[PDB]
Protein backbone atom coordinates (compact mmCIF):
# COMPACT_ATOMS: atom_id res chain seq x y z
CA UNK A 1 0.00 0.00 0.00
CA UNK A 2 2.84 2.45 0.77
CA UNK A 3 4.61 1.74 -2.54
CA UNK A 4 1.41 2.19 -4.55
CA UNK A 5 0.57 5.44 -2.72
CA UNK A 6 4.05 6.90 -3.29
CA UNK A 7 4.11 5.98 -6.99
CA UNK A 8 0.65 7.45 -7.58
CA UNK A 9 1.66 10.63 -5.73
CA UNK A 10 4.69 10.98 -8.02
CA UNK A 11 2.50 10.34 -11.08
CA UNK A 12 0.13 13.10 -9.95
CA UNK A 13 2.81 15.65 -9.08
CA UNK A 14 4.53 15.35 -12.47
CA UNK A 15 1.27 16.32 -14.20
CA UNK A 16 0.94 19.17 -11.71
CA UNK A 17 4.43 20.29 -12.82
CA UNK A 18 3.38 20.21 -16.48
CA UNK A 19 0.26 22.29 -15.84
CA UNK A 20 2.26 24.78 -13.75
CA UNK A 21 4.72 25.16 -16.64
CA UNK A 22 1.80 25.83 -19.00
CA UNK A 23 0.36 28.44 -16.60
CA UNK A 24 3.78 30.11 -16.31
CA UNK A 25 4.09 30.27 -20.09
CA UNK A 26 0.65 31.87 -20.33
CA UNK A 27 1.62 34.44 -17.67
CA UNK A 28 4.90 35.20 -19.46
CA UNK A 29 3.07 35.79 -22.75
CA UNK A 30 0.65 38.14 -20.96
CA UNK A 31 3.58 40.04 -19.46
CA UNK A 32 5.22 40.37 -22.87
CA UNK A 33 2.01 41.76 -24.37
CA UNK A 34 1.65 44.22 -21.48
CA UNK A 35 5.31 45.25 -21.88
CA UNK A 36 4.73 45.90 -25.59
CA UNK A 37 1.60 47.95 -24.83
CA UNK A 38 3.60 49.91 -22.25
CA UNK A 39 6.31 50.54 -24.86
CA UNK A 40 3.87 51.97 -27.40
CA UNK A 41 2.20 54.10 -24.71
CA UNK A 42 -1.32 52.71 -24.38
CA UNK A 43 -0.90 51.26 -20.89
CA UNK A 44 0.89 52.74 -17.88
CA UNK A 45 3.44 51.49 -15.37
CA UNK A 46 0.57 50.81 -12.96
CA UNK A 47 -0.52 47.95 -15.24
CA UNK A 48 3.01 46.78 -16.03
CA UNK A 49 3.73 46.23 -12.34
CA UNK A 50 0.50 44.26 -11.89
CA UNK A 51 1.50 42.13 -14.87
CA UNK A 52 4.95 41.63 -13.34
CA UNK A 53 3.51 40.45 -10.00
CA UNK B 1 -24.18 105.12 -25.60
CA UNK B 2 -20.54 105.81 -24.74
CA UNK B 3 -19.65 108.48 -27.32
CA UNK B 4 -20.54 112.05 -28.15
CA UNK B 5 -21.82 112.62 -31.66
CA UNK B 6 -19.97 114.47 -34.38
CA UNK B 7 -16.58 113.62 -32.88
CA UNK B 8 -13.61 111.57 -34.00
CA UNK B 9 -13.30 107.98 -32.82
CA UNK B 10 -10.37 105.57 -32.94
CA UNK B 11 -10.32 101.92 -33.91
CA UNK B 12 -11.45 99.70 -31.06
CA UNK B 13 -13.12 102.48 -29.08
CA UNK B 14 -16.24 101.21 -27.35
CA UNK B 15 -19.39 102.93 -28.62
CA UNK B 16 -22.33 101.24 -26.85
CA UNK B 17 -23.22 98.58 -24.28
CA UNK B 18 -25.74 95.95 -25.32
CA UNK B 19 -26.60 94.37 -21.92
CA UNK B 20 -24.51 91.15 -21.87
CA UNK B 21 -26.52 89.17 -19.27
CA UNK B 22 -26.59 85.98 -21.45
CA UNK B 23 -23.08 86.11 -22.86
CA UNK B 24 -21.84 86.74 -19.33
CA UNK B 25 -23.73 83.64 -18.15
CA UNK B 26 -22.44 81.21 -20.74
CA UNK B 27 -18.98 82.76 -20.35
CA UNK B 28 -19.23 81.79 -16.67
CA UNK B 29 -20.30 78.30 -17.78
CA UNK B 30 -17.36 77.88 -20.17
CA UNK B 31 -14.90 79.27 -17.60
CA UNK B 32 -16.28 76.81 -15.04
CA UNK B 33 -15.60 73.93 -17.41
CA UNK B 34 -12.10 75.29 -18.12
CA UNK B 35 -11.34 75.41 -14.39
CA UNK B 36 -11.77 71.63 -14.16
CA UNK B 37 -10.21 70.52 -17.44
CA UNK B 38 -7.11 72.69 -16.87
CA UNK B 39 -6.50 71.07 -13.49
CA UNK B 40 -7.02 67.62 -15.03
CA UNK B 41 -4.40 68.38 -17.70
CA UNK B 42 -1.98 69.90 -15.17
CA UNK B 43 -2.19 66.84 -12.91
CA UNK B 44 -1.74 64.43 -15.81
CA UNK B 45 1.28 66.41 -17.01
CA UNK B 46 2.97 65.80 -13.66
CA UNK B 47 1.90 62.15 -13.57
CA UNK B 48 3.05 61.30 -17.10
CA UNK B 49 6.71 62.01 -16.23
CA UNK B 50 6.84 59.00 -13.88
CA UNK B 51 4.40 57.05 -16.13
CA UNK B 52 1.83 56.85 -13.34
Amino acid sequence: ASVATAYLTLKADQAQLQLTKDTLGTYQKSFDLTQRSYDVGVASALDLRQAQT
Amino acid sequence: RLFKEGSDVKAGQQLYQIDPATYEADYQSAQANLASTQEQAQRYKLLVADQA
